[PDB]
Parts: C-alpha cells; structure tokens; sequence
RNA sequence: UGGAGCUUUACUGCAGGCUGUCGCUGAG
RNA sequence: GGCGAAGAACCAUGGAUUUCCGAAUGAGAAUCUCUAACAAUUGCUUCGCGCAAUGAGGAACCCCGAGAACUGAAACAUCUCAGUAUCGGGAGGAACAGAAAACGCAAUGUGAUGUCGUUAGUAACCGCGAGUGAACGCGAUACAGCCCAAACCGAAGCCCU
C-alpha cells in the first residue's frame, strides 16, 4: 500500500508560500487527490487544511500546495521536521 | 407423429396407463424401447405402449410395423414421462410392454379390442 | 500539443535520464552517458 | 540494525503496528531532512529504517497480523 | 434378437426411402432455419452415437453442424502463375466437409473435445453432421472407464491435429499395408505427398 | 535461346457470361 | 556513513512482498481513467459466474490445413525448383503412428507401430526429355498389448455434498 505524503518540498518558492501565505508544499504520490492530501496532512502534523492545489510535475511526481487555517502557523509546523 | 396412424382418446389412454400400473404390480412389464422391442420379437409382449413425443422418432418408428407382423397390439400415449411414471420409473420412457399382465389380463384385453375398432 | 499524464511521466523520465555520469562513478571505475540526448538534435519517442 | 527479528516476534500484534507507525514517522522525518539538504544524518540508517519496516511487515504476515 | 438400435441403423441405410425420407423432409426445413452449430439433447442416430462412443451421461454433448456443399471457395491468383496453377473452379480442399464440421463444432465449445461425428443428411446446398463432444474436466467423465482416456492432456484439441476418426481416414491412414507409404505415420513426416 | 509494360483473329490456359444435364425435387 | 560473534556477507532449498500495461477478462484508454465485474465462448448446474474450462507465451522440434516464384529443362507450356519459401490452426516434452478387412522372399512362411542400416537410384513415373522415385523383405534399436458398440442381463449404476 502506498503512502500519500512522500516528503516536504523545500525551495525558495515553497519557503515564501510558507512565510507569506501559511502554505506548506509536499511531494505526494501521483495517485492522491486533493482530498486525500488534505486528510493525510492534518493527520501527520495535526493541523487544519483549508485548501489544496496540486500539480503533476516534470519530475514525475505530484506536488501539492497545502494552505493551513489561520489557526496554525506553517513556519512552526515546517520547523519541527 | 409419422409413426402414428390414428389418434387415441385421452380417456382410453388414461385407462391403459392405469392398467399398466396394475400389470407392473401384478404381472410383468418391460421398460424401455430396446427391452420392449426384444419383447415384441420374442412374442412375450401382450400389449406395447409407445409415446408420441419421442424426438428423434427413429427410436420408435419401427414398433408399429414390427408389432403388426407379430399380432402384438399397441397403443399410443400422448406423453413420454407419463408412460415412464406408469411403468414405475422416475424417468420418462418412449416405450413399455406388458409381458403377461396380472389382475389386468381382462382390463387390457378390451383395450386391445377398443383400439382395433379405432382402426 | 497536449500531453496526457502518462506522456508526461515518460518525458519526465527522459529528462532525468539525460544527466552527467556522477563525478564519483568515474573515480570508482578509475576512468560518458551514451544515452545523452539533446532536444534539438535528437528525437524522443511518441 | 538496533531492531532484531526476535524482538519483533516478541511484540504483540498491536505493538508491531505501533512500532510501524513509529518507524514510518522516523523515515518520513529523515526524507524530510534529506529533502532540505539536511546534514546531521547517518545514511546507513535511512537504509535500516526501510529494512526495519520490511521486517515488521514480513513478521506481521507471518503471525497472521 | 435384433436390438432396437439395429432399427435406427437399418432406416439410415437408405435415408430417402420409407418413413425417414418423410422425417428428413420434415426436419431439414427446421434445420435450414437453424444456426451453424446447434446443441441438441439427443443424437438423431442413436445406434451411430453409441457405436462411436456416445453415452447418456454428464459431460457428453451432441451438436448438429451445417456446412456448404461443393468444391473449394477459392480466390483466383493475383500474381503470376504457370497454367497448372491458374486453377479456380475444380480445386477442392484436402479436408472433407465432415472434418470441417467437427472443427467448427469444436470452436463453439472451446472446452470440450470432439469424440467423433457422423452425417445426418444434406439438402442440395447444406450438409449436416452431428458431433459428439466430451467435457474433459467433468468427473463422471474422468471417472468413466470408457471415456476417461479423452481427459489426457495429450488430447487437448485432438481435432485440429487430425486425431479424430474422420481425421485419420482423411489422412489416408485406414490401410496398414499397400498405399499407406507416404501416409503413415503422418503426412507431414513423408514430405507431404499423400 | 535477358527483363518489364502494352496489343492482337500469336501459342497455351484461367476467371466471367450464356446454354443443356444431374442433385435439391414433390403430387396428378 | 553503516552492518556483522544477537554469526552479517555469500550459497542451497522453502516462504513473504510482488505498482501499472500486458491473453488482459467490469467499461473505456498510446502503460491512464471511469462506475463492483471469470469480458467473450462453453460444460456442470443448488440455474447464482455457484463450481470449472478455453484464451496467451516458448529456440527449434511435432501434428493438421493453405501453398508460390525465381530456377532446371541451356527457349518453354507438362515436368522441375517443391508440397520447398511463406501463410492459417493446434499439442507435447517429445509429437504423430500402432495391435491387420496386414504381408504375398506364394509359403507346412511372417506376425502391432516408429526409427536406423540395407534392399536401391532397384520397381514405378516422365515433352519416356530434363529429371522424379518407393515397398515387401533383411540386419538392428525397443518391444506390449488392450478397451468399446451389439448379443444375453435391465437400474443391480454414475456425479456433487
Ligand atoms: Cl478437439
Ligand atoms: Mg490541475
Ligand atoms: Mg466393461
Ligand atoms: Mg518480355
Ligand atoms: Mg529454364
Ligand atoms: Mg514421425
Ligand atoms: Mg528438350
Ligand atoms: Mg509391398
Ligand atoms: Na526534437
Ligand atoms: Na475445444
Ligand atoms: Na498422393
Ligand atoms: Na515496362
Ligand atoms: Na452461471
Ligand atoms: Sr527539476
Ligand atoms: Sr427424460
Ligand atoms: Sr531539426
Ligand atoms: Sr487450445
Ligand atoms: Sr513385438
């Protein structure tokens, strides 16, 4: 059975979405839907997902841009990992 | 149908079957075309039964004429399973022969007669 | 043109496949990517 | 590695599933640190974590969970 | 004494004489409005069926098959050919209609194996043969002392390799002596000259 | 005593059409 | 950087896991998608996909069908190349054949079938041209003989559980 989240996507652009928009980015399995990515995240880091945006990258894997609720602080979550 | 040259009245058939049962519980009966045939050929047959719903007909076509050149009387039954049931079988039967009945010796004696009149 | 999800995975692979042979592999083997390709000079399948 | 088959066999069906989710999370935090070009690692472990999870799953199958 | 079967046999010696001639005139009308391969509950020729191997048992199937009469439906050459090979009308196929019928019957039943077959007449354009087919995977057949041999893996599709009764006669194997030189033990083995 | 395309009342054949006959096909 | 005396590596056997497309089988699709599936054809059938079968692969070999031409004949049509190339269908570890309506060294003889050696380029074929071409028998290899339909019996029977 495949897992949804593969690893955080840390790049200058990812850092901004985190600082300025409370969004975290991950490399996910390309069979995962936005909904499956949202649930996966809330359970892995215990946070609330407001919105998810996905893109099928030219690297072969799927990238997801998860925006957290104003109740959580992206930077903080990203920091522990 | 092609081997049938006269129609038997439902009533007459009902009689004949009733007689075949007492002939199998008292006298002697042959179940099956081959046994019936040998019977007619050996002379032991007194009354032979032939179903009318036999497909293919090759199985019985011969009876009618064979029976004639043996003086053996024969009667038709509209259905194959009825005759088999009467012969005491859990399956249908295309032909049955009463080989010396019992307690029916008279009852069937007239059946043979009634048929003759029926051409 | 428009690419399907599968066509994208393939092109994606062909891209990664188009790399230098790790500097260290040349040491380990005491001294070439024969499948190195160029977008203009070569032609991929499909 | 630090985790032996005997130990996995001694565990309870529920302790393995607990040791699994525990191991999976460490592997995840390793790949996370690796994704960020992390340094403080021990490569020979991110490798051991995979075998570990392979063992528990192989044992789980063995014991009927 | 003669058996009931000998009568079915006797009648089929001359299918255009007596009652059967009448019976055939009947049936064929229905047969003509029928498929290419039709499963039937009982052999039309009981004596023949039993004689070929038939048995009133599970895993035993019978089927009538229609096939066109005549020579080969051949296409005229589309490239150069010497006079000897420009032939079209008189060319006949090396397989006989009956073998062709067994093969079509067999395709309809991808799981059964042909046990034998026999003809049941023909009109001016058709030819009908009934094919006895067996289910090699059904017990009652496996456990049968007379047919279990047809369950052997060696018998997978025996008809397409000409192991059928009709197959072997057609192959020229009927004689054990004179004339079966290029025939036995197989056509292909003799350089295909039989 | 090569090849191919084309022609014809060249040689030899093969489709195709027409026509007779047998089967299908039976009663007066 | 890690693992190994908690005996690793490595080897043998057995087991686990085994993405998607693929005979490819819920429907569709350039390896993905869409809303529970033996698709399709069959057998049995509790007539319900409940129990089963087929499909496709394999170096060639093997069996069953379809079947050229270049070429040779110093041309060429029969013949030859050749039942070859190639095509369609199918089986196995080998296939096919096989226990005489045989042979016919004609006999007071042989005794299922392959194959090998020989019989023999003999007999036979053939614009009787070019060419084509067996068999019986013999010596070997290996050996093995049986089962139905029917007669006379007639449910004394078989399959699933
Ligand atoms: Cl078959
Ligand atoms: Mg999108
Ligand atoms: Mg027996
Ligand atoms: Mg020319
Ligand atoms: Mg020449
Ligand atoms: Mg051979
Ligand atoms: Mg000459
Ligand atoms: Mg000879
Ligand atoms: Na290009
Ligand atoms: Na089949
Ligand atoms: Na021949
Ligand atoms: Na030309
Ligand atoms: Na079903
Ligand atoms: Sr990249
Ligand atoms: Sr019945
Ligand atoms: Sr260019
Ligand atoms: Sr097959
Ligand atoms: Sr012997």
């Amino acid at each position: 059975s495949w897992d949804v989240i593969k690893h955080p996507h840390v790049t200058e652009k990812a850092m901004n979405d985190m600082d300025f928009q409370n969004k975290l980015q991950f490399a996910v399995d390309d069979r995962a839907s936005k909904g499956e990515v949202a649930d996966a995240v809330e359970e892995q880091y215990d946070v609330t997902v407001e919105q998810v945006n996905t893109q099928n990258t030219m690297d072969g894997e799927k990238k997801a841009v998860v925006r957290l609720s104003e109740d959580d602080d992206a930077q903080e979550v990203a920091s522990r990992i | 149908p092609v081997y049938v040259d006269f129609d038997v009245p439902a009533d007459l058939e009902d009689d004949a079957l009733e007689a075949l049962e007492v002939a199998r519980d008292t006298g002697a009966v042959k179940k099956g075309t081959n046994e019936t045939t040998k019977s007619i050929e050996r002379g032991s047959a007194e009354l032979v039964f032939v179903a009318e719903d036999v497909q293919p007909e090759e199985i019985v076509m011969h009876i009618p004429e064979l029976a004639d050149e043996k003086g053996v009387p024969f009667i038709f039954v509209e259905q194959q399973d009825d005759l088999g049931h009467a012969a005491g079988l859990e399956v249908g039967s295309a032909a049955a022969a009463v080989t010396d009945a019992g307690a029916a010796a008279t009852v069937l004696e007239e059946i043979a007669d009634k048929v003759e009149e029926l051409r | 043109g428009k690419k399907s999800k599968a066509t994208k995975k393939r092109l994606a692979k062909l891209d990664n496949q188009n790399s230098r042979v790790p500097a260290w592999v040349m040491l380990k083997t005491d001294e070439r990517n024969h499948k190195r390709r160029h977008w203009r000079r070569n032609d991929t399948d499909e | 590695t630090v985790l032996h088959v005997q130990e996995i066999r001694d565990m309870t069906p529920a302790e393995r599933e607990a040791e699994l989710d525990d191991l999976k999370t460490e592997l995840l935090n390793a790949r996370a640190v690796q994704a960020a070009g992390g340094a403080p690692e021990n490569p020979g472990r991110i490798k051991e974590l995979r075998k570990a999870i392979a063992r528990i799953k192989t044992i789980q199958g063995e014991e009927g969970d | 004494a003669r058996s009931a079967y000998s009568y079915i046999r006797e009648a089929w010696k001359r299918p255009k004489e007596g009652q059967i001639a009448e019976l055939m005139w009947h049936r064929m009308q229905e047969w003509r409005n029928e498929p290419a391969v039709v499963r039937i509950e009982r052999p039309t020729r009981l004596d023949r069926a039993r004689s070929l191997g038939y048995k009133a048992k599970q895993g035993i199937i019978v089927v009538r098959v229609a096939i066109r009469k005549g020579s080969s439906r051949r296409t005229r050459f589309n490239k150069g050919r010497r006079s000897k090979r420009m032939m079209v009308n008189r060319i006949t196929r090396k397989k006989n209609i009956q073998r062709i019928a067994e093969e079509r019957a067999n395709r309809k039943f991808p799981n059964l194996r042909v046990l034998n077959s026999y003809s049941v007449g023909e009109d001016g354009r058709h030819k009908w043969h009934e094919v006895i087919l067996i289910d090699p995977d059904h017990p009652a057949i496996k456990s049968d002392d007379q047919l279990s041999w047809i369950s052997r893996t060696r018998h997978r599709l025996r008809t397409f390799r000409g192991l059928t009764s009709a197959g072997r006669r057609c192959r020229g194997l009927r004689g054990q002596g004179k004339g079966s030189e290029k025939v036995r033990p197989s056509l292909r083995v003799n350089g295909a000259k039989a």
